[PDB]
This record gives C-alpha cells, structure tokens and sequence, in this order.
C-alpha cells in the first residue's frame, strides 16, 4: 500500500498543479504564454525520434521480459509434477521473444531514417524533420507500447496453457491458439509503426 | 380451521383472578358501536347452553386508545398514506381529506404534460372500470394490485395532471395553435421602425423585444402557443416555475399551521393555541406575505418600456432578510420598502424567544406550582 | 378590460364551486371530505391558474426565433 | 366526522365461560372492536386453550397435506360459498376423524 | 421513462413534500392503529 | 471587447452542474440498490418502500440538469466573464453538493434499508436521516441559483 | 405473442393512431407550430410557399399511413389478446 | 478570423463523448455480466430476464454515440471558439454523466442479478433502479444536445 | 480599473463556502445514518433522540449557505481584488470548517449513538461532546463573516 500511495500523491499533485497553472495562466491573460507551438518546435527532433526508437525497443522487451517468467514460473511449477510441459509449451516463451523480435526489428528500420540537419533555426529545419521526428516517436511509441501489453497477454495465456498441460497433455496444442491472437496485438503495433513511418525523410 | 384458530387465539387474552367465576377481558370500541358489541355479546350467550348475558361496564381511567379512522374507496390510499409515516395520537387533526386534494395537486404541478395526463388517466379509468373483475384475478401480480389499490387517488391527480398540462400549454411538446396570440404576425415586425432589424432576421436568429404597438398585448389563455417553438421558452418557462412552486409552498405551509390552530382548538388548550400559531404564523407571514406582494407587484409595476434595468426578485427578498441593499444595482420597487424590510424581520425575531423560552419557563413554574 | 374579464370569469368559476359544492352535497360521513375537496380543489386550482395568468401580464422579453422560423411564420399563422 | 382522528372507548365485559366462544365469533364477524391483552404471561404451554390451539395447527397441517395430495393429482378444489363457524361443543374432533 | 419513472418520482417526491414539509407544522403521527379484529382477515 | 476564453469558464460550470451530480446520484443508487438487493432476499415486500433512497439520488441529478441548462440557455460568445464565473460557481455550487448529496444518499440508502428490514419501525427515523442528505443538493441549488441569476 | 404483447399493441395502437391523426391535420392545415418539426431545405426560401405546402401534403400522408398501421397493429392484438 | 488550434475542444468533446461513456457502458456491461455467470449455474432460466442491465449499459454507450457524431458533424476548418467550448461542454457532460450511469447500472446490475437469483420478486423492483441508474445518461445527453445546438 | 479576473476568486468564495459544508454535512450524515441505523435494531425507540447528529451535519450545510448567500449577493463585475480575496478566504474558511465540523460530528454521530443503545446515560455526554463538534462551523461562519463583511 504505502509505496503506492507516495507515488498516487505525485500523480495527483501534478495534475492538481497544472490545473492550477491552466487556470492562471488563462484567467490573468497570459495565456498568449505555454501556447504548445513552442514546445512542439524548439525541441529537437532528434529528442522525439530517439526516444522512439528507444521506446520501440525497451517497451518491447519489457513486454516479452514479464511474458517469459510469466508463462516459464508456471512451465517450473508444473514441471515439477508433469516434466513433459517443458519441451513443447516454451512456443510461449517463442512468441514472448517474437515480440522482442517486432520490437527489434521496427526500432532498426527508424533507426535508418534519422540524418542531421545543419540548422537551428526552425524554418531552416522546416516541416518534413519535424513531421519525421514526430511519425518516428509515435512509430516507436506505438510498436513499444503495443508490443509492451502483446507480451504481458501472452505470458499471461501461455502460463494458462502450461498449467493446463500439467492436468492433460492435449489441452495445450488446443489453447495455443490464444497465444497467436496475443502475438498478432504487435504485429499490429509493427504495422501501424510501419505506416507512420512510411513516409518520414530527415535532413 | 381458520375460524377456530382465531377464535381460541383471541381466547387467550382473556384473565381468571382467584375469587373469579366468570372470564374477564377488555376491548377498544369505535364510541358508536358501544351498542355493536353489546347486541354480539348478548348473542354469544344466546348461541350457547348459557344464560348470563356476558354485558360490559365502561371503563373510566383509560390510557390513550388505540387511533382510527374510517375509509372507502376514495379515501383508503389517502389513510395508508397518512399512517405510513406513522398513526396520530387520540382526537388529532386528521391529514388526510386535505391530502386527497393536496398530493394530487402537487403530483399534476409535477407530472403536468397534457398527454400523460390522459395516459396515466386513461390507466387508472380502466382500472376502475374493470373492478368488478380485477377483484376476482390473481394476487400475484403484487404491482397491479398496488397501484389498482391506488386507481382512484392515481385517476384523481391525473385529472389534475391534465390541468396542469392545459396551463402549461404542452402535450409531447406540442401546443394549442387553437387559441390567439401575445405573439404578433411578422408584418408588425416591419412598420417601417424594426424593419431593419427584420432584415438582420432575414439571415440570423432575432429577438423580439415585446414593444408596444408591435405586441400583442394582455394574453386571456394559459402559457401563448409560441413558447412551444421560442429557443429562448426554458428561460421563461424557468422564471414562471420557480416563482409558482414558492407560492404554493408558502400557501401549504401557511394551511400546515392553521390546520395546527385546529388541532391545538380540538383539544381545547389554551397553551398551544397561543405559543404555537401565534408566534409561527406571524413569523412566516411577515416574511412571505411581502414576498408574495412583491412577486405579483412586479407583474404589474413593470413592462417593456422598463425591461432594460429591471431589478431581481431575488435579491428584494435576500436583502429583505440580509437588509443589505447596497443603495445601488438595483431600482427599489415602492416608497419605504427599506423601512418595511427592517420591520418584517425584526417583527419575526421578536417571535422566536415566545417560541424557545417563554413556553418551557410557563412549563417549568407549572412543575413548580404542581406541589 | 380585456384582460381582467379572463381573470373574473376563472375567478368566479372556482368560487362559485365552493359557494354551490354545500348545496349540492348531502348528509352524513362523505359530506365534508367531498366539500373539502370542492374547496381545496377551488383553492389551488385557481391559485395555480392566477399566477400563470398574472406572470403572462406585460411579458418584459418576447420570443426569440430561428432565420428559417422567422421566414416562414409570415404566412403559415 | 373525518376532519379528525374518530372518537373511541374502552370497556370490560363480564365474559360467560362457556359464552365466549360463540361471544369472540360474533365479535371477530362483526369486526369493529380490538380485544387487550389481560394474560402478559401467555406462551404455547402457558395459555388458557394449548390444546385447542394445537389441534387447530394440526388441523391446518392436515388440511395442507390433502389439498396437496388433491393438487399433485391435477384435480380443481370446489372453492364454492360461505360458510359458518363450528359451535362451542367440541365437533371440532369429528373433523380431526 | 415517463409515465412509469417519472411517474413513480413525482409521486413520491410529492409525497415526501406532504409527509414533513406539511405534516410537521401539525400532525404528531404518534400513536397505535386500531385493529379491527375479524373474519375480514381470512 | 470580452475575453475569447470567456464563455469556458461558463460552460465548464454547466457540465460540472451536471457531472458531479450525476456522480452523486450514481454513487447514492449504486449503495442503495446493492442494499435493497441484498434485503430483498429475506423481504419480497419491503422492496416498494425501500427504492426511496434511489429516487432522492435521482433528484440531485435533476438539481444539477437545472442549475445544468439555466447555465446553457445564458450562454453567448459575446459573454462578460464575470457572467461566466457566476455560472462556474453555480455549477460547481450544485455539482459538487450534489456529489456530497449523493454520499450521504448513498450511506444512509444502504444502512437505513438494512436496519429497516431487521426492524420496520427504523424506516421512518430513516426518512427523515435521508431529508438531512437530501437538502444538501438542494442547498447546492439555491446558491446557484443566486449566482447565475446575479 | 402473449396477452401482455396484446394489451401494449391495443394502447399503442389507440394513442397512435390519436396522436398521428391529429398530426396529419397540423401539416394538412400548414401550422406553424409544426415549422421545426418538417423537413424544409434551402429550396424551400424561393419559388413561395407553395414548396413547403407540398412538403407538409407528404409528411401529412406519412401519419395517415402510420395511423392506418396502428389499425393493423389494432385489429392484430385484438384478436391476439383473445387468442392466447 | 477564429484560431486554428481552436476545433481542439470540440474534438475532444467529441471523443470525451464516446470515450467516458463507453469506459462507463463497458464498466456497467463487465460488471453484470459477471454477475449473471454467477448467478447461472443455479438459475439458468434468470438469463434472457436478468441480461436487462448488458442492455442498459448499451444505451449509455449510444447516448455518447449521439453527441460524438453530432459534434463531429458539426465541425468546420475555421470553427467559431464558442461553439468549440460548447461542443467540449456537450461532449464531457453525456460523456461523463455516462460514465456515471455505467457505474450505477454496474453496481445494481451485479447485485440486483444475485437478489433476483435469491428471490425473484425482486426483478420487478430492480427495473425501476436500473432505469433511476440508466435515465442519469439521458440527464447527459439532455444537456448535451442542448450545448451542442444552442 | 480592477482586473477583470478579480470575480473567479469571489465566486471560488460562495462556491467553496456551499461545496464543504455540504462535503461535511454529507459526511456527517452518513456516519450518523449509519450508526442509526445499525443501533435502531436493539433499541428502536431511540430513533427521535439519535437523529439529532444529523441536524447538527445539517446545521454545517446551513452555515456554509449563509456565507454562499451573503457572498453572491456582495459581488459585483467590477469587484475590486481585496474584496475577492476576502471572499474567497471566507469560502475557505466556513466551508472547511465546516468540513472538519462535519468529520467531528461524523466520528461521535456513528460512535456515541451506538454507545447509546448499550447505555442510555451516553446521551447527554453525547450532546455535549457534539456541541464542541458543531461550535467549528460556527467558528468558520464568524470568521467568513468578518472577513466578507469588511
């Protein structure tokens, strides 16, 4: 409870705090101020594209990474009891990994696109490295955080299956088809960030 | 089998002291059926080997009875309703026949649409026409026998839900285009004055600013049809609501008390009739009688002409109980009304200690003189 | 005139029920609840009615009405 | 007169023994009248009439097995009329038969 | 919606109205209900 | 002339007007009925006389659906800000009484039903603790009343 | 169906057939309460009223045929609330 | 002459419109429906009559579909601001009051499902809760339609 | 001239005044009500003594309305920035003294009626354990006066 509560305080008091400053800066006029054009524009680009692609990966292995020891405790605790769970129902562990692999691959392909600019001033950067900068985060943003809740459903189902297996062998070639309705959550987070990123050109 | 276990049930209350030969019991009886029970006594015995007629005294040092009140078909809901929220003390004001006007005008105030007038008129109409076999259904259905249990009251505030719609001028959103109009034909919207502005109408939506000559003046129906379709109607409609439903409360309040008079007078207590109604009403009416004059004084102090400017309501009555009428941001409605708004309130105040000291310290030297 | 003849007319029909009511009504236990009702009914009913009639008197804003509204309410009235 | 709470007494009655039977029938038809409690002591062995009343709970049992029985062979009950009390005299015993 | 639940809502909130905001001026609600011990019940 | 923000703050008192009142209504039916079920169990007839708790939820809704449109129907591009506070207040003024409404509808619509199944005399002590709930909303609607009107 | 079904179908078919009646007269007489209510377009602010006055013709027939529906719906449950 | 940033809280209306009340439609359908599973294995026959609350909770989700599409539809490359904030105002207050029903015919629908099971009588009162729950989303879209259209 | 921002914070006043005292009075009503009610069932005759608590949470709402009252009726468009501070330090002060009357009031309300059923002799040290309870919305209302006022 208490480590929650601490962090919930924050939450709250941030949010709590930029409603106070949405109200003043509104009602004392100087609202012209915080206006969301300069934020999105005098950050680099650059900063928008490699957190994607940092995204893209790490929220990928963090998803895969909670899908091993998910479905791999359960695969150890009926082990014990049932050994031939081992062999067969790792695929979970496969396609846990397989979200790594969309992640891997879909941070490499926008790590291809980014190039400098030899400009600061931003009309001399100019709409297509901000449009890019931008597509490249939320391609990053979308594969990562797409494949970040893949991998969790898939551990999740894929331990249900290991435990299934441990009562009755032929359950498992059964339930595995749930483990391609998780996987295919980031394929689709790959194709969405293949789109956004479809278009991007840097420098 | 259920006669018999009744009657041996009821048997039970009944005592034997050491010397007694007889049974002794004690019942409460309606004061006119003193004589129903005698003649079903003296049949007891008749319908028995017996010949002691089994007779009564009245007994004299009596707690307080047991309460009742007749009913009938009209009447029944209104009594369970009443007893709902608890049984009244022997001899009391009974609630009741100001309630079977009283709860049905308040639910039409409230359920006043024309159409669910008839509707809910309608049900409860079929209801009491098909009594004689509704009676012999099934019990089952406990949600048809309440509200059939209710059908006359429920026909009885239909009927008054269907005035109020009628007042209101509104079934399913439609209105009576029967009837004329305050509203005026666009034309007088163009005699030359407000032409223009009718040109500006000709493009965007426009208000009518209610001037004579283009007016239509003094309207003898409920609410003018036009208010169905206005986009303004629900601020109008707003301004009337309110100032009703403050109106009838204060009235029913203001019956609440006199009914209490009654009661007090009813059983003859010169206490109660004095350091109650008194000091209640004259508070309550030094407060509201000036709100209710105020609310139809500017119905006819102010029109049109006066619109722009015109002062609140609302704030001629907090500033009644405030006095803070700031000598500004509003026009004062008479001569003096300051002065009558610092009387009124000091008029009820000085009722409140009557109320919450005087009563007890009269109760008290009565306690002490009871010695 | 024309407007206090509405409010004498609605007037006079609710008194005249409570006035006519005890005539009309017989004896014993119904008697006084059914001239109650008369009563209460000529009470509230005309209060409810004078009040809307009243607040109706010299309206201090008129209706306002859409474009197409205002077009059309030349002719179909 | 309804405008107020209705004017009532309370009286004590002289109850025959072997009247009050008949005597609360004819009270409890005519319905009008509420009986006080003058046994604080009363319980199912502590009563005036344990037997009786006991009788007529079986009785009651009895009657709910065979209206039962009647039912679970899908045949109708008559349900006709209105129909008197058992007198005093303990008749009752050739229902119980 | 209407002739039901709003039905049931005005009924009852008009109800209310009468059970305090009226009732409490004079009617102490205090008291035992006579019971008309009978045949009527059976 | 007038501020272009102006009418926000105007509008975000007609949705508060009803947000938080229809929070508060839902939180007094959800308590009550979750009560009323659970009695029922043991009480098919109480069931009629125990709703009473859900239908004062729905009235702050309805405090709120006033105070909700009288807001709506004074709203224009063209308004004087301090109209459009008045309206904030008023909205907030009803919305969140009738959230603390709702609160006290909901516990009392809970336990007065309760207590009145295990003892149908409690019901009219409950009535009345209800009314003392009640009333909040209906002290959130004078009040915004008065400001919008101003 | 059910006599439940029957019973609503008899109500429904009485107040609608009332209430679109009573509608086909307020577009056939052209009322201006009605102006919201019928389907007008910007077509309908040129030639002259006769474009509207066709339209409230239509929009009149459509609560006749409605009305005469709610007869079928009517004669229907009057048989069906016997029936079952 | 209006902002172009300024059709952002008309969007966001009609999203909040959609989005709260499907949270809300969503939490009342999730809730019921575990309830009735529950309350099947011993009452199978409670199915087509206790699935009423599913049902509710769908209604609250068209009731953000309404105001979504109406706002949508409503909206032009060069909005006026004002009819912006209005469109944000309709689209919180279904959207949300919504969610507010979706919580109260949760709540009721999961209990009421578990009283009806335990006593059947119950059904017939547990209707009226529902619909004092599910009329909270109507309040919503009342005012809703009126910002959008003032 | 004043700063046209200057009637936010007046209104924040007579909202804050309303919106905790009717957060106290729920508060405080809601404990009581259950306290009530849980009581009611040993001893239902002390019903009419119990419910006292709750008008004492009334009483709270009452205080807040009177500060909301006096500060809606005070403001003005041209208000000047003192007087809406004031008004919002007494919307503060009565509002959330009355919400910490109403959390006293609460505590003892549900405590010391159910005391009270096991031993009537706790009534009158309940009474005047609440008098110092509902004495700190009187506490906020003198002060929210003073403040207002000057």
């Amino acid at each position: 409870t208490g480590l929650e509560l601490l962090y919930l305080g924050i939450f709250v008091a941030f949010w709590a705090c930029m409603i106070v400053v949405g109200i003043c800066y509104t009602i004392f006029d100087l609202g012209f101020r915080f206006d969301v054009a300069w934020f999105l524009t005098e950050t680099s680009p650059f900063m928008w594209s490699n957190l994607g692609i940092g995204l893209a990966i790490s929220l990928s292995v963090v998803g895969a990474a909670w899908g091993i020891y998910i479905t791999g405790s359960s695969i150890i605790g009926g082990g014990v009891k049932a050994p031939r769970i081992k062999t067969k129902n790792l695929v979970s562990i496969i396609f846990c990994e397989a979200v790594a692999i969309y992640g891997i691959i879909m941070a490499i392909v926008i790590s291809n696109m980014a190039e400098p600019f030899s400009a600061t001033d931003p009309k001399a950067i100019g709409h297509r490295n901000y449009h890019a900068g931008y597509s490249m985060f939320g391609a990053g943003l979308t594969v990562g955080l797409s494949n970040l809740f893949c991998g969790v459903c898939v551990g999740i189902v894929g331990s249900g299956a290991a435990l299934a297996d441990a009562q009755n062998p032929s359950l498992f070639v059964k339930i595995l088809i749930v483990e391609i309705f998780g996987s295919a959550i980031g394929l689709f987070g790959v194709i969405v960030a293949i789109l956004q990123t479809s278009r991007v050109k840097m420098g | 089998v259920r006669k018999m276990k009744a009657i041996y049930h009821t048997l039970n209350l009944c005592n034997i002291d050491v010397t007694q030969k007889c049974l002794i019991a004690e019942v409460w009886c309606p004061v006119t059926d003193l004589d129903s029970i005698q003649f079903a006594l003296r049949r007891g015995t008749e319908h028995s080997g017996s010949t002691v007629p089994s007779i009564l005294n009245r007994m004299q040092t009596n707690q307080t009875p047991p309460t009742y009140n007749k009913t009938n078909k009209f009447t029944h809901g209104f009594q369970n309703i009443v007893d709902a929220y608890g049984i009244g003390t022997y001899r009391e004001i009974n609630p009741a026949p100001y309630t079977v006007i009283t709860f049905p005008f308040l639910f039409a105030v409230m359920f006043g649409d024309f159409g669910h007038g008839i509707l809910m008129t309608l049900f409860a109409v079929w209801m009491v026409l098909r009594e004689s076999r509704i009676l012999s259904q099934k019990n089952e259905n406990e949600m048809f026998s309440m509200v059939f249990s209710g059908r006359y009251i429920i026909l009885l505030m239909g009927l008054f839900s269907i005035y109020t719609g009628l007042i209101y001028n509104d079934c399913f959103s439609k209105s009576l285009n029967i009837f004329g109009s305050s509203w005026s034909v666009r034309p007088m919207f163009t005699i030359g004055n407000w032409t223009e502005e009718t040109l500006l109408g000709s493009s965007v939506l426009q208000l009518n600013p209610a001037i004579p000559g283009v007016f239509g003046g003094p309207y003898p129906f409920g609410i003018d049809p036009i208010w169905n379709i206005a986009t303004n109607k629900l601020t109008f409609l707003n301004s009337f609501k309110m100032k009703m439903s403050v109106i009838l409360g204060i009235i029913h309040m203001l019956f609440g008390v006199s009914l209490s008079l009654f009661n007090h007078i009813y059983f003859k207590k010169p206490l109660n009739i004095y350091f109650g109604f008194i000091p209640e009403i004259i508070f309550m009416s030094s407060l509201f009688g000036y709100l209710v004059i105020l609310i139809f004084y500017k119905w006819t102090a102010y029109d049109a002409h006066s619109s722009r400017n015109a002062p609140s309501l609302l704030i001629h009555f907090i500033n009644m109980f405030l006095f803070s009428y700031p000598e500004s941001g509003n026009a004062m409605l008479y001569s003096g009304q300051k002065g009558i708004q610092c009387f009124l309130i000091v008029v009820a105040m000085l009722c409140v200690p009557w109320m919450l000291l005087f009563k007890p310290l009269i109760l008290r030297h009565q306690y002490l003189r009871k010695k | 005139h024309s407007f206090a003849l509405p409010v004498i007319i609605f007037t006079t029909f609710w008194g005249l029920i409570g006035i006519a009511g005890p005539w009309f009504v017989p004896k014993g236990p119904n008697r006084g609840v059914i001239i109650t009702m008369l009563v209460a009914t000529a009470v509230c009913c005309y209060l409810f009615w004078l009040i809307a009639i009243l607040a109706q008197l010299n309206p201090l804003f008129g209706p306002q009405l859409k474009n197409e509204t205002i077009w059309y309410v030349r002719f179909l009235w | 007169e309804l405008f107020r709470s209705e004017e009532m007494t309370l009286a004590q009655l002289f109850l025959q023994s072997e009247a009050a039977y008949c005597c609360v029938s004819e009270l409890e038809e005519l319905g009008k009248v509420q009986f006080r409690d003058l046994n604080p002591d009363v319980n199912v062995f502590q009563r005036k009439f344990v037997n009786e009343v006991r009788r007529c709970e079986e009785m009651d049992r009895k009657l709910r097995f065979v209206e039962k029985e009647i039912r679970k062979a899908n045949i109708p009950i008559m349900d006709t009329g209105e129909n008197p009390e058992v007198p005093f005299p303990r008749d009752m015993i050739d229902l119980e038969a | 919606i209407l002739l039901i639940m709003e039905g049931l809502s005005a009924f009852l909130h008009a109800l209310r109205l009468h059970w305090v905001e009226f009732q409490n001026k004079f009617y102490t609600g205090t008291g035992f209900k006579f019971l008309p011990f009978s045949f009527e019940h059976i | 002339n007038n501020p272009e923000y102006s009418s926000f703050f105007g509008v975000m008192g007609a949705s508060s007007a009803m947000v938080f009142s229809a929070m508060g209504a839902a939180y007094g039916t959800a308590k009550s009925g979750t009560g009323i079920a659970a009695m029922s169990v043991m009480r098919p007839e109480l069931i009629m006389k125990s709703i009473i708790p859900v239908v004062m939820a729905g009235i702050i809704a309805i405090y709120g659906l006033v105070v909700a449109v009288l807001i709506a129907n004074s709203l224009t591009d063209g308004i004087t800000l301090y109209r459009s506070f008045l309206q904030l207040g008023a909205g907030l003024s009803v919305g969140l009484s009738g959230l603390a409404a709702g609160f006290a509808i909901g516990i009392v619509g809970d336990a007065g039903v309760r207590g009145t199944a295990q003892q149908p005399r409690l019901f009219v002590g409950m009535i009345l603790i209800l009314i003392f709930a009640e009333v909040l909303g209906l002290y959130g609607l004078i009040v915004a009343l008065i400001l919008s009107t101003k | 169906c059910g006599p439940k079904l029957a019973a609503c179908g008899i109500v429904l078919s009485a107040w609608g057939v009332i209430m679109l009646i009573m509608l086909g007269i307020f577009f056939n007489v052209h009322s201006a309460v009605l102006i919201e209510d019928v389907p007008f377009t910007e077509k309908d602010f040129e030639n002259g009223p006769q474009n509207i006055y066709n339209l409230y013709e239509q929009v009149s027939y459509n609560c006749f045929i409605a009305a005469g529906l709610y007869l079928l719906l009517g004669g229907f449950s009057f048989c069906q609330v016997r029936l079952n």
